[PDB]
RNA sequence: AAACAUCUCAGUAUCGGGAGGAACAGAAAACGCAAUGUGAUGUCGUUAGUAACCGCGAGUGAACGCGAUACAGCCCAAACC
RNA sequence: ACUCGUACGGUCACUGAAUCCUGCCCAGUGCAGGUAUCUGAACACCUCGUACAAGAGGACGAAGGACCUGUCAACGGCGGG
RNA sequence: GCUUUACUGCAGGCUGUCGCUGAGGACUCUCACUCCGGGAGGAGGACACCGAUAGCCGGGCA
């Protein structure tokens, strides 16, 4: 039959209609007035959180970051610039938000790594994202057969290198033919054209 | 070419902030839960730095020592009453609708409870008009008609130092020592004596802005300089 | 300068001598969906954009006869080299 | 009164001193920031490409 | 580009963040020598200055495949408990 | 920042103590106001086109412009016959 | 370096539109959101702010 996680992830296919609709408008009043990293006990998306790798278990960290939304925020060119490189208004950042939250949340917690991360909504002036992070030095984990691969020495700060899904995905690294010529195995030994 | 003085403004370096360690205080309206208990006494009148006119130190009886936006008339010894009870007499605080119409009023706020906004210069004054369960409309000093909110609370009398534009500097020294007082650079040079690199009315042989000088409400900063949209010039028609 | 609305010339489809209908080449209307036209888009953004910022030259002071010549048999069209005309009236 | 020789006279200001960090006589005794080594504005050491030249 | 604006120089210089002894990639929602065919991923040789781009100017410029090197394939989420 | 400031304020400009004065010009340019009608983009909407899409046309029309008015201690002008 | 009704662009301002954004060619309401208030509460209100985009102005800047 069907689990009961199907439900909620039924009800984030649209956050706009039903009681979802009702929650978020409610609960975005809160955390409006929050910080820009709060650590939560319990994933609001619990199905979404469990299919990334979530487990109710010691040394598993909730997060949830806000960011701006819109494009660049950048400042015009104080020398000379020819009329290509003198954009300032529709210029956008190459890492999408989520990857932006991603790496916030890590700073806060400078001892857990990413796992992975999902989006719970915004409003019109910002984006929330629930973060999923890891304790690589609690021994519930290091004996997890499903998590303790994090725990390698080069997983560390692995947010910051892009080996996160958003991370992979935002690289253009879905794709295994046509169209991921620049992109594999990585933008920058490709000269970065990607 | 390079920003013009009114942009070097902004930065709020010191040379265009104002002598606020200096400032003795903010003359905001008491905040009184209600029944207008709160009677006080003048223990003093002191210089505001700040406007270059007189303000009142006043005891409350709860023991609260304040600086008090004092309009004409007030000494110490005089005892001042801040309250929807307060009496209609000089020197007293009350919102408006508790003022008596066609009566002068100072340091009239804009907000209920935001201290006092309007009229807090020099001896000026508002002038309490019309009277409402829903609007309090009051004459500003520059003569416009402005609705306030009943609730506002305001000062009966108009503000003390009155006159003090009547008579004129007479030397750039006094000038001087009052720009000292204030958040302003001065002397002032003209657009028209610069190098057109500072102002879009520099250069030239002689000197003369090469240009009309209404400009646009539109104009960018840097641009927007000398008659800022009038909607006439001169002193005809 | 005057010109017959027609008459009879050679008709490079029938191969043979017939009446000819004469029209100026009126314009066609464009799509928007040619090649050019999407290179337009594709390569205009920010700034200067190249080619896609010129804008449209100039006159000679006189233009060439732009003719359609239509068999008056098999309804075919044919095209001439034109000659510089200040004007070109119809006669009929 | 000139720029040059004249205006040296009045250079007795003590600026740049040896820096606790890194030994250089570089601490902005007034800034408390060595402009060598970085002390006093990040805990990472003061470094950049441009110090040598761009294949090297 | 014998000017110059798209283009070029170049994702270069330089800047911010971060890991390792190497990094990154990686077991197909691939390829498409179209097939009764190949079978994770780097890299090397080649494919090739070819296809493609471009005031269609100056210039920019792959991939599949093939020959090599080395080879290795697995774990969750859910269903049922 | 101005600002512990609030029109007897402070911002932006021009002239340059006192004294006697400061004429005519609103066509152009600038600023500002108004505007029946005209013109005026995108989204949504309607027609055609496409089993869809590109696209073509239409209707509506903001600021702006046309047009009208105010304004020279606003740029400036005050000739020839 | 400087100028402008040189060319081409870029900030910026004005303006429409879409999202934030809710209920019953003009309107009421309150629940988001904004502001005032120490607080209770008051004012405003689906606008404004902010994101996106379109037109106009645009030597302020390249
Ligand atoms: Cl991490
Ligand atoms: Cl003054
Ligand atoms: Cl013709
Ligand atoms: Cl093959
Ligand atoms: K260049
Ligand atoms: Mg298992
Ligand atoms: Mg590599
Ligand atoms: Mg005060
Ligand atoms: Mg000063
Ligand atoms: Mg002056
Ligand atoms: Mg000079
Ligand atoms: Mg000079
Ligand atoms: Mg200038
Ligand atoms: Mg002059
Ligand atoms: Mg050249
Ligand atoms: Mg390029
Ligand atoms: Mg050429
Ligand atoms: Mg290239
Ligand atoms: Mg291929
Ligand atoms: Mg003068
Ligand atoms: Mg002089
Ligand atoms: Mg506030
Ligand atoms: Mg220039
Ligand atoms: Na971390
Ligand atoms: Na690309
Ligand atoms: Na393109
Ligand atoms: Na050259
Ligand atoms: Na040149
Ligand atoms: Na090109
Ligand atoms: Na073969
Ligand atoms: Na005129
Ligand atoms: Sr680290
Ligand atoms: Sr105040
Ligand atoms: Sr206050
Ligand atoms: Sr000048
Ligand atoms: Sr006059
Ligand atoms: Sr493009
Ligand atoms: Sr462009
Ligand atoms: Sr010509
Ligand atoms: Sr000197
Ligand atoms: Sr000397
Ligand atoms: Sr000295
Ligand atoms: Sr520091
Ligand atoms: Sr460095
Ligand atoms: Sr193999
Ligand atoms: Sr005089
Ligand atoms: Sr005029």
């Amino acid at each position: 039959a069907r689990s009961a996680y199907s439900y909620i992830r039924d009800a984030w296919e649209n956050p706009g209609d039903g009681q979802l609709a009702e929650l978020q408008w409610q609960r975005q009043q809160e955390w409006r007035n929050e910080g820009a990293v709060e650590r939560i006990e319990r994933p609001t998306r619990l199905d979404k959180a469990r299919s990334q790798g979530y487990k109710a278990k010691q040394g598993v960290i909730v997060a949830r970051v806000s960011v701006r939304k819109g494009s660049a925020r950048k400042r015009r060119h104080k020398a000379g610039r020819r009329s290509k490189r003198q954009g300032v208004t529709r210029i956008t950042r190459r890492k999408d938000i989520q990857r932006v939250a991603e790496e916030r949340a890590s700073r806060t917690f400078p001892n857990l790594r990413v796992l992975n991360s999902y989006s719970v909504g915004q409003d019109g002036r910002q984006k929330w994202h629930e973060v999923i992070l890891i304790d690589p030095n609690h021994p519930a984990i290091q004996n997890d057969d499903d998590l303790s691969w994090i725990c390698a020495d080069d997983q560390a700060d692995r947010v910051f290198r892009g080996l996160t899904g958003a991370g992979r995905r935002n690289r253009g690294l879905s794709g295994k033919g046509k169209g991921s010529e620049k992109t594999r195995p990585s933008l920058r030994s490709n000269g970065g054209k990607a | 070419g390079r920003r013009i003085q009114g942009q070097r403004r902004g930065r709020g370096t010191s040379t265009f902030r104002a002598p606020s360690h200096r400032y003795k205080a903010d003359l905001e309206h008491r905040k009184v839960e209600d029944g207008d208990v709160i009677a006080g006494t003048v223990v003093d009148i002191e210089h505001d730095p700040a406007r270059s006119a007189p303000v009142a130190a006043v005891e409350f009886e709860d023991g609260d020592r304040r600086l008090i936006l004092a309009p004409e008339g007030v000494g110490v010894g005089d005892e001042l009453q801040v309250g929807v009870s307060a009496e209609i007499a000089p020197g007293n605080t009350l919102p408006l609708a508790e003022i008596p119409e066609g009566v002068p009023v100072c340091n009239v706020e804009s907000s209920p409870g935001d201290g006092g906004k309007f009229a807090r210069a020099s001896g000026v004054n508002a002038q309490l008009l019309t009277h409402d369960r829903n609007v309090a409309v009051v004459k500003l000093p520059s003569g416009e008609m402005k609705r306030l909110d009943p609730q506002c609370r305001a000062t009966i009398g108009v503000v003390a130092g009155g006159g003090r534009t009547d008579k004129p500097f007479v030397k750039a020294g006094n000038k001087h020592h009052k720009m000292k007082a204030r958040g302003t650079k001065w002397p002032n040079v003209r657009g028209v004596a610069m190098n057109a690199v500072d102002h879009p009315f520099g250069g030239g042989g002689r000197q003369h802005p090469g240009k009309p000088k209404s400009i646009s409400r539109n104009a960018p900063p840097g641009r927007k300089v000398g008659d800022i949209a009038s909607k006439r010039t001169g002193r005809g028609g | 300068m005057q010109m017959p609305r027609r008459f009879n010339t050679y008709c490079p489809h029938c191969n043979e001598h017939q009446e000819h209908e004469v029209e100026k080449v009126r314009s066609g209307r464009q799509t928007g969906m040619k090649w050019i036209d999407r290179q337009r888009e594709r390569n205009s953004g920010i700034g200067n954009d190249g080619k896609f910022s010129k804008v449209p030259g100039g006159d000679k002071p006189t233009k060439k006869t732009d003719l359609k010549y239509r068999c008056g048999e098999c309804g075919k069209a044919h095209l001439r080299e034109g000659w510089r005309a200040g004007r070109l009236e119809f006669q009929e | 009164t000139g720029a040059g020789t004249p205006s040296q006279g009045k250079k007795n200001t003590t600026t740049h001193t040896k820096c606790r960090r890194c030994g250089e006589k570089s601490y902005h005794t007034k800034k408390k920031v060595c402009s060598s080594c970085g002390f006093g504005k990040s805990a990472k050491r003061r470094d950049y490409e441009w110090q040598s030249k761009a294949g090297e």
